[PDB]
This record gives C-alpha cells, sequence and structure tokens, in this order.
C-alpha cells in the first residue's frame, strides 16, 4: 500500500517511477534476454 | 418510487474497507 | 419552460413575501 | 459570552440537557439514536410507519384529544426520521414547560398504536411514497446511498419500500418500539426560555420509565434514465469521514469554498464512522458532462492549489454559517439532541471556532488530497442522463495527469 | 439592553439592539412595495428587488459581490405589497463594510442599462420559480380580483413589461419612494451610535417625504383558471381591518379560532373549526385554512380551500357554513382562549428567531415609528374578547367576496351560488 | 501640437472613409464588451459607418472632402464606455492577484 | 505582466514548485535513457555496462 501512495499515486511521480523503472529495465531485460539466447544456440 | 428493489448484488464480481483500497 | 431549476401543498394562510438576494436561496412565504 | 449547553443524566441514560435562553418560547424536544440504519431488511419502514403513528393517540390520550391539547396550548408539534436519528419536538411557550414534556413522555412511551390507525396511516404511506418518487433529488439522493452502501443497512432508504409498508403489523412496529427506543439511547433536550433543573425535575417526573436495555462505501454507479423529464440531477460523493473526526471541519470549509449547473449544492452528510462527501446538480441533458468536468476540476484545484485567500473566504462562509444556524430556539434544540447522540456532548461555538481558525491552506489540500484524490465515487443519476459520463471518464476525472 | 430609537430630523428612523451576539444583522425598511406602481410602471419592484447587486456610487457589482461573500456575510431583499426591506448580516468585525456595501445599494444605485437589460432574464426564471406552486398564483390572482388599484398590483413582473422596464424606471422609483421619512435602519447586534453615523453619510440626503400612494379600494369579483392541475386552489375573501385597529386584532383571533395552519405533523389540525365542518361530511384529502392578510389602508380576511376537483364545491360551502355559523355566535369561550394562545405562541416563536425581530422592528418602525414590546402586544391580544371575534366574521361573511380559484373547475361553485 | 495633431488624423486618412477613432479600434475582449454596451443608436450608426468603409475600400474610393470626418467633429463614443470595461476589467484582475 | 506579479500568484507556485520538479526530473531521466546520454548513464549504480 505504502508504494501507491509514494510513487503510483502522484501522475509526476507515476512517471518518475515508469521512467527509472524502463531506464534500468533495459539493462536487465538484455542481460537476461541474451542469456537465455546464448543458452539456447 | 425508487425505494422498492435495492442495488443487485455483485458478490461474484466484488472483490473481497480503505485499507485494502490503497492496495487494491 | 423548465421553471429552471424545478422544486408544496399547504395551503397559504398568510400574505405573502417574496426573497432574493446574493445568496442562492430565494422563494416566497405565507 | 454564547451560554453553555449543560447536560444531566437521569439512571435511565436518558440525558436530560438544555441551553436556557431570553426567549420565551422554548424547543423542548426528544432525540432517539434510531433510524434506518438499525432496521435489518424485515421492518424496512418500522420508524417512518411509527413516526406516522405516533400522533395518533396514547393510552392516557385517546385519539385527537391528544392533538387537541397541544392546540389548546398553541404549541407546534413536530417529528422527523433519517437513517440514524429520529426526532420528536415540540415549539411552545415557557410557561407550559410541564405539560409539554408530559407529552413527549407519552409519544414516546405509552405510545397506543391504533389498528383501524394502522390501514390509515399504510395507505398515506403508501400514496406518499406512490407521490414521493415526484421529488427527484430525493430519488438522486437515495439511489447515490443505494449504490455507495450498497449490501449494507445504510443503502435502505428511511421510508422502506413499498413492499414492507404493506406488510407491517403492530407487533413488529412494538418490537421496532420496544427494542430501539431505549433510554440510554435518548436525549431529552430544550432549548431557549427553559431553566435546567425545572426541566430535571420534570424529566425525573415523567419519563423516567424508558426501559433500559461493518459500514463500507463502494465507489458504484446507478442511472435511472427516463428521458420524458425535463432535468436531470446528478449526484457525485466519496467517503466520509464520520461524526467524530475533526477534519469534517476542514471540509466543511473545502464545500464554503465550492458554495454551470442550474442547481449546484455540496453536501457532507455524515453517519456513524462514515459519510457521503460530494456534490449535487441538477441540469439540462445537453451540459451534464461540461457541468461534472467544471466539478471535478475544481475537487482537484482543492487538492492541489488551494491559496489562503478561498480558504479565509470558506472560513468566514462557515463561521457565519454554524452562528446564523443555531439562532432560533428549534435550530438549536436539534443541535442540542444531535450533539448529545453523536458526540456524547454539545460542542461550544468557541471550540468551532477554535477548530475553524486552526485550518489553513496546507491542511485543508492535504485533508482534500486524502479524500477526494483518487477515490471512487458513487454516482446516481436520474433523467435525460445518455451524456452523464460513465464510470472511467468520472473515475480518470477524479486525479489529474499534471497532478 | 433593551431597544433604542431615535427619530432623525430629516424623519428616518434609527433603532438598535446591543446583544453582543456572534452574528450581527442590520436592515433597512423602506416604505416602497408594489403597490406604489401604476399601470405604466408595473413589475419595476420585482425588477428593484433583484437588482439589489448591481453597481452602486462608491462599489461595483464585482466589489460587492465578492466583498459580501469575503466575510462570509448575507445580503437578502425581502419585499410585500407594502414594503421593501434590505438586510445584511455577518460578524461584528466586518459589519462596517456590510453597512458601506448596503447604505451604497439603498441609498447611491447606478441602474447602467446593460445590467438591467441582463437582469430581465432573471427576472422572468424567478417569476416562473416563483409561480411553480399553486398558492402563490391564486394569491395574486385573489389580490388582483379583490383591489382596483394600490394593492391589485402584483408582487412579480408581468409577462408583457419584461423586456419594457427600463433604467429610468428604476431611477424614478428610487428618486419617489426611497427618501428618509420612509426609512428605517434597523440593527441587532450594533451599536445605537454606529447608526445613526452610517446615517448621516447616508439616508440622510434623500429626504422628502417622496410620493405618496393612492388609497386603496375594493372591487370584489372573481377570477379563475382552468388549468387541469390534480388539486383545486380557491381563496375567497372579503374587506377587513387595516393595520392599527383592534379588529385587526379580532380578525387575527379569527384566524386562528377558524384554523391557521397545523401545530403537528400529520395531524387533522383537529380543533380547526373549518377542518372539523369540512371532515364531519368530506372523506377525500383536502387543506382548509383561513386567510388574513391586513395592510396599512385595508385588509383582506377570507378562506383558502384545497381539494379533490369533485368535492370543491360542497368543502369550500361547509367552510362557508362555518364561518356562517361564527357569525351566528355558535362559538365557546374556551376555543377563544385557545386561539388567543394559539395567536400569541405564533407571535412569540415569530420573535423568537434573529431575523424574524430585525424584521418586527422594522415593520413596527415604518408603521406607527415606535416599537411595541412583546409584552404589550399579549395584552391587546387579550383584549380581544368573543364578540369582537363575531364582529369580524360578520364582516366578511356580509362584505363583497372576491374569489380567485385554479384547477379542474366544472364543480367548483360561483360567488351568486357561494 | 494641436495643428501636427490635426495633420496627422488627415495622414491617418480613416477620415476620409467616414470613420471614426473609435471605429478603427481592433476589437478585444474589452472592446467588444465596450461595444455590447452601446446604446442602439450609436451602435447603428458604427455598423452603418464600417459597412459604408468596407464598400468604399471595395471600390478603391474616398468620399468626397465635403464629406470627410473633421478631426474637431469626430466623437470619441466608445472611449467612456472602454474606459469601464478596462476599469472593470483591472478590478477583476487585482482580486484575483491578492 | 502586472497580473502575474500577485501574491496568490505566488502562492499558487509555490505550491505547484515539487510537481514541476518531478515532471523535470521525468524528462531527464527519459532524456538520459532514451538518447542513451552515457555521460549519465555510466555513473547509475547499476545500468552501467
Amino acid at each position: 500500500s505504502r508504494l501507491y501512495s509514494l510513487l503510483f499515486r502522484r501522475t509526476s511521480t507515476f512517471a518518475l517511477t515508469i521512467a527509472v523503472g524502463a531506464l534500468f529495465f533495459e539493462r536487465a531485460f538484455d542481460q537476461g534476454a541474451d542469456a537465455i539466447y546464448e543458452h539456447i544456440n | 418510487s425508487h425505494t422498492d428493489v435495492k442495488v443487485p448484488d455483485f458478490s461474484d464480481y466484488r472483490r473481497a474497507s480503505k485499507e485494502s483500497s490503497e492496495a487494491r | 419552460p423548465v421553471l429552471d431549476v424545478k422544486r408544496s401543498g399547504q395551503a397559504a394562510a398568510r400574505p405573502l413575501v417574496a426573497t432574493v438576494g446574493l445568496n442562492v436561496p430565494a422563494s416566497v412565504r405565507f | 459570552s454564547v451560554p453553555e449547553t449543560q447536560v444531566s443524566i437521569l439512571d435511565n441514560g436518558l440525558r436530560v440537557a438544555s441551553e436556557q435562553s431570553s426567549h420565551a418560547t422554548c424547543t423542548v424536544g426528544v432525540w432517539i439514536d434510531a433510524g434506518s440504519r438499525y432496521e435489518t431488511e424485515k421492518n424496512n419502514g418500522a420508524g417512518y410507519f411509527l413516526e406516522h403513528l405516533a400522533f395518533k393517540g396514547t393510552k392516557n390520550r385517546p385519539g385527537n384529544a391528544l392533538e387537541k391539547e397541544v392546540e389548546s396550548i398553541g404549541a407546534h408539534l413536530n417529528a422527523y426520521s433519517t437513517r440514524e436519528h429520529t426526532a420528536y419536538l415540540i415549539k411552545a411557550l415557557s410557561k407550559d414547560l410541564p405539560k409539554v414534556v408530559e407529552l413527549l413522555a407519552d409519544i414516546v412511551q405509552n405510545s397506543s398504536l391504533e389498528d383501524s390507525q394502522i390501514e390509515k396511516e399504510r395507505d398515506v404511506i403508501l400514496r406518499e411514497m406512490q407521490e414521493n418518487d415526484a421529488s427527484m433529488q430525493n430519488v438522486v439522493f437515495d439511489y447515490l446511498h443505494a449504490t455507495a452502501f450498497q449490501g449494507t443497512p445504510l443503502a435502505q432508504a428511511v421510508e422502506g419500500p413499498s413492499e414492507n409498508v404493506r406488510r407491517l403489523s403492530r407487533t413488529d412496529l412494538t418490537d421496532y418500539l420496544n427494542r430501539h427506543y431505549k433510554a440510554p439511547r435518548m436525549v431529552l433536550a430544550a432549548a431557549g426560555g427553559v431553566e435546567h433543573q425545572q426541566l430535571l425535575d420534570l424529566a425525573q417526573k415523567h419519563l423516567s420509565s424508558v426501559s433500559r436495555v461493518p459500514c463500507r462505501f463502494t465507489g458504484s454507479e446507478i442511472r435511472h434514465r427516463d428521458d420524458a423529464l425535463p432535468l436531470a440531477h446528478v449526484a457525485i460523493a466519496v467517503e466520509g469521514p464520520g461524526w467524530a473526526n475533526p477534519d469534517n471541519v476542514t471540509l466543511q470549509v473545502a464545500n464554503a469554498i465550492i458554495g454551470l449547473c442550474q442547481s449546484f449544492q455540496t453536501f457532507n452528510i455524515s453517519y456513524s464512522d462514515t459519510g457521503l462527501l460530494g456534490a449535487h446538480f441538477v441540469c439540462d441533458a445537453m451540459s451534464i458532462d461540461d457541468m461534472v468536468f467544471f466539478l471535478q476540476g475544481q475537487w482537484m484545484r482543492l487538492c492541489t492549489s488551494a491559496t489562503e485567500s478561498e480558504v479565509t473566504r470558506g472560513k468566514n462562509i462557515l463561521r457565519n454559517a454554524l452562528v446564523s444556524h443555531l439562532d432560533g430556539t428549534t435550530p438549536v434544540c436539534e443541535d442540542i439532541g444531535r450533539s448529545l447522540l453523536t458526540y456524547g456532548r454539545r460542542i461550544p461555538l468557541a471550540e468551532w471556532e477554535s477548530r475553524i481558525q486552526e485550518v489553513d491552506a496546507q491542511m485543508l489540500r492535504d485533508i482534500c488530497s486524502k479524500y477526494f484524490y483518487d477515490q471512487c465515487p458513487a454516482v446516481a443519476g436520474y433523467g435525460p442522463i445518455e451524456q452523464l459520463p460513465d464510470y472511467n471518464r468520472i473515475r480518470s476525472g477524479m486525479f489529474w495527469l499534471r497532478f | 439592553q433593551d431597544l433604542e430609537f431615535t427619530k432623525l430630523p430629516n424623519g428616518l428612523v434609527i433603532a438598535s439592539l446591543e446583544n453582543y451576539a456572534p452574528l450581527s444583522r442590520i436592515g433597512l425598511f423602506v416604505k416602497a412595495g408594489s403597490r406604489y406602481e401604476d399601470s405604466n410602471n408595473l413589475g419595476t419592484s420585482h425588477l428593484l428587488r433583484l437588482a439589489s447587486s448591481l453597481t452602486t456610487k462608491g462599489a461595483s457589482s464585482f466589489k460587492i459581490t465578492r466583498g459580501i461573500e469575503a466575510v462570509g456575510g448575507k445580503l437578502s431583499v425581502t419585499a410585500t405589497r407594502e414594503n421593501m426591506a434590505y438586510t445584511v448580516e455577518g460578524i461584528r468585525s466586518d459589519i462596517e463594510i456590510l453597512m458601506e456595501f448596503l447604505l451604497n445599494v439603498t441609498t447611491a444605485p447606478e441602474f447602467r442599462r446593460w445590467e438591467v437589460a441582463a437582469l430581465r432574464s432573471q427576472l422572468k426564471i424567478d417569476k416562473a420559480v416563483a409561480f411553480q406552486n399553486s398558492q402563490t398564483r391564486i394569491i395574486e390572482n385573489l389580490h388582483d380580483v379583490a383591489y382596483k388599484n394600490a394593492l391589485a398590483n402584483p408582487l412579480y413582473c408581468p409577462d408583457y413589461r419584461m423586456g419594457k422596464i427600463t433604467s429610468e424606471e428604476l431611477h424614478y422609483f428610487v428618486q419617489n419612494h426611497f427618501t428618509s421619512a420612509r426609512m428605517a435602519l434597523v440593527g441587532l447586534g450594533v451599536s445605537h451610535s454606529v447608526l445613526k453615523q452610517v446615517a448621516e453619510q447616508f439616508l440622510n440626503m434623500r429626504g422628502g417625504l417622496g410620493l405618496a400612494g393612492a388609497k386603496a379600494k375594493y372591487r370584489g369579483g372573481e377570477i379563475r383558471e382552468q388549468n387541469g392541475d390534480n388539486l383545486v386552489h380557491a381563496a375567497i375573501v372579503a374587506e377587513s381591518a387595516a393595520i392599527g385597529n383592534a379588529e385587526a386584532n379580532a380578525f387575527s383571533v379569527l384566524q386562528h379560532l377558524l384554523g391557521a395552519g397545523p401545530h403537528i405533523k400529520r395531524g387533522n389540525n383537529t380543533t380547526s373549526l373549518l377542518s372539523q365542518s369540512v371532515a364531519k361530511g368530506s372523506h377525500q384529502p383536502f387543506d382548509v385554512s383561513a386567510f388574513n392578510a391586513s395592510y396599512s389602508d385595508s385588509g383582506l380576511f377570507g378562506i383558502y380551500t384545497i381539494s379533490q376537483a369533485a368535492a370543491a364545491g360542497e368543502v369550500i360551502n361547509a367552510a362557508y357554513n362555518q364561518v356562517k355559523a361564527v357569525a351566528q355566535g355558535n362559538l365557546s369561550s374556551a376555543d377563544v382562549q385557545a386561539a388567543k394562545n394559539k395567536l400569541k405562541a405564533g407571535y412569540l416563536m415569530s420573535v423568537e428567531t434573529s431575523e424574524g425581530f430585525l424584521s418586527e422592528i422594522g415593520s413596527q418602525a415604518l408603521a406607527a415609528g415606535s416599537y411595541m414590546p412583546p409584552s404589550t402586544v399579549l395584552q391587546q391580544i387579550d383584549s380581544v374578547a368573543d364578540a369582537d371575534v363575531v364582529k369580524a366574521a360578520k364582516k366578511f361573511v356580509s362584505g363583497k367576496k372576491s374569489m380567485a380559484a385554479s384547477g379542474n373547475l366544472g364543480h367548483t361553485p360561483f360567488l351568486d351560488e357561494l | 501640437l494641436d495643428g501636427f495633431r490635426k495633420w496627422y488624423y488627415n495622414a491617418a486618412g480613416f477620415n476620409k472613409l467616414g470613420l471614426m477613432r473609435d471605429d478603427t479600434l481592433h476589437e478585444t475582449e474589452d472592446v467588444k464588451e465596450a461595444i455590447r454596451r452601446l446604446p442602439e443608436d450609436l451602435y447603428n450608426d458604427r455598423m452603418f459607418r464600417i459597412k459604408r468603409a468596407l464598400d468604399l475600400t471595395m471600390r478603391h474610393q474616398i468620399l468626397p472632402k465635403d464629406q470627410w470626418t473633421k478631426y474637431e467633429e469626430d466623437k470619441f463614443y466608445l472611449e467612456p464606455y472602454l474606459k469601464e470595461v478596462i476599469r472593470e476589467r483591472k478590478e477583476r484582475e487585482e482580486w484575483a492577484k491578492k | 505582466l502586472s497580473r502575474f506579479l500577485g501574491p496568490r500568484y505566488r502562492e499558487l507556485a509555490r505550491n505547484w514548485i515539487p510537481t514541476a520538479g518531478m515532471w523535470g526530473t521525468v524528462g531527464a531521466v527519459g532524456l538520459v535513457w532514451a538518447t542513451d546520454w552515457r555521460l549519465i548513464l555510466d555513473w547509475v549504480p547499476y545500468i552501467n555496462g
């Protein structure tokens, strides 16, 4: 419940959490995905 | 009039309390 | 036509007194 | 310099409260903590139908001779019922203070429900309801209560459904009477030219016999479409804090800030730790959506951009209001009865002024963000309400993407 | 303390009471009702009543509206056929600027033509809202058929006069009826002194006696309105006493003997001789009461009935027959004592509120220039005696009647049949 | 300065179309509020003068010299009504500022 | 501008300031990430690499 009241209720903060998360998601996704592809081939 | 019937039940819809609203 | 904003049955027994002003409410009483 | 409201308690638990004043006429009433919230859907119109039967004669004063007595001193006899409280009040002269109290005693106990009358009052109640539908704003506020408090005893109306009205009997009534008319849940309130010791002695003499023995808001929508009506009434509300929560005062200031539709009224209806806080407007079909948009913008402005000048204006409007009201005897007695039933004490006007002057703009926008921002509302519409937006558009209007 | 009065040499009455109330109320009362118009300026008092928030010489419309709402105060206008009253109320710390606004509105209006051109649509809307109920239309019709010239003028503007009322008519009405000899400034919760200082900075410049109105003349007659309502409304009145006579007290005792509103919610108002005389013969829903409206030169007293169209006839007849019984001496002293108790309790509950107290003092001021303590009245009402009541009755039972009816009038009788 | 103002009034050239000075004001919100508050006869003369000036500009003509608008004669009718609009406008603005 | 040199006007802005900063922040994060601005990205504790 805290998160909603902190980063998901104010739209500005909603955007902040989205942008920041996306900034890191790429790192994680690419890394994880690559691991999988490599393992496959 | 407007009081003859009550709001139909949404129990099969309604989830299972501001305490929860924040989470919901 | 719609009487602007529509809504007494109680029968008047006293003279009428219009009432209007800055406040939003406005009506007449017997 | 306002005289204090002095409260005493009998053994019965009937708190006898009075607030003397110079005026020579007084408003003596009995306030009972019994409404449609205490009914269990098998006796949904018991309080209303007892409120009809309560002036039709008692055991000691059979029939219209009773009301002949309240004609004889020229007094006025009124009663009302809400979802939580029932009131029986008399406006009279000061010198007629004893007999009035005795009359009120009969009305609360020793009352007689005549079977003959029961059929006559059933036709009265049935017919009134059959025509009550005429009053739209009452229909809209009943729809708002039903869709906001679905599945709870707060959804059901004070009048009840015609069904119960027809299906009610003396014994049922007797039960409601014998169950929800307990002495610890009763306040004898007096305002105006009354002495507290004389009123306490009269309450000890009569009325000393009265026997001593999860609310939920659901963000929802009811739309009653009937295109033949000339005007549309729409009410939008969120959950209120309750009687005992002090930020009500701050919320009242917020309502005083709001104060495009032909009629726009803000309400803060309070029940025991719950309530409805919102706005009701009555408009032509082709304006409805614009009104809604307007209204939601004002709420979000009060959540985000409240300034000190509008807060000062709302504080002045609230002060004047509470003090403008609480002027005539009745309005006051009424306040004494509700204050002893809800708060358990009479809050003086100095405490109200202190709680008003502690309100500033920052705590007003904090409390408004607590109660209005990103909340699921209850919507009740009646009339040509096709252009009334559905729940996603209203719910999206309950917040701003720019905060 | 008590009420305190000074009559200024320009004729303005000043009345004050300092009770240290938290909200104080200041009103100003002018003898400028709708009876002072003629056939050339009908409806001017309605636009004057609705024009209280217009631009004045000293404050604009924006400044007046935002300044009264800034302190949360209230400005209202109440109007009868004789009198107008402009009332402001608010916290004691803001009543200085409230008196500034109120006295600017009373004394120095501008009446700009674009503002009144915008106000005429509000005049139409206010008239429609007022005539949404049948009692208002039937009382206006009753006054129009009862009087010839003065009190026959309606409180609300006629339909043809909307779009025709000009700034010059409003200026002429203000300059001819808003003079100091017809004005009383009444303040509850204020010091008398300040009332006087505001009464010299204002309320003292316009000091003529103004334009005298014509004496109201009775005409009799009946005007009916077939409009297909579910209930038939019918008022049958005759000429009665004026303000300032003991026969007016007799007529007030007579309406409280006949029935002047229910005291019990959902009661049948058992005592009302009228209600009893109708209910012994008719089982249909009904509402029968006694109507009394007395003005400083003439009064109207009669019966008011609401009933199902079908029974509308004999119910009216039954009510009329009851008054004839009172005209034949068929009354008891206990009934007259109960009527006196009802009348005096109604007077005390009317003056128990602050705005009703301010109105009463105001009315007394304009009417007799003097304040009559509630106590004094009580003994005067007591002065009325049984025979006196009977007398007023015979006046009604004999004097030419005036009848206003509305609804499905297929079974509603006429005056020559009534 | 008076003669040089008359020379500039001749050089501006709206008097050759029979226009007044207040006819040449750009209709902003305040100007339209001042025009709406005009009496009916002044509004009708203003609309006829504007229509005649538009017709003369259509035919690329001007009025004869005896029919031009003499600087001395031009009347600033909209001005009084305009000041008020501005005054009211400012008052409202100030209220909001504060 | 005359109207904008106001007391409440100032209050409004002050109340509006925090939200404004948040929005710039969101855009800032986006720019860094979207354009892969690496001067700022390189300092990030985790996404580095």
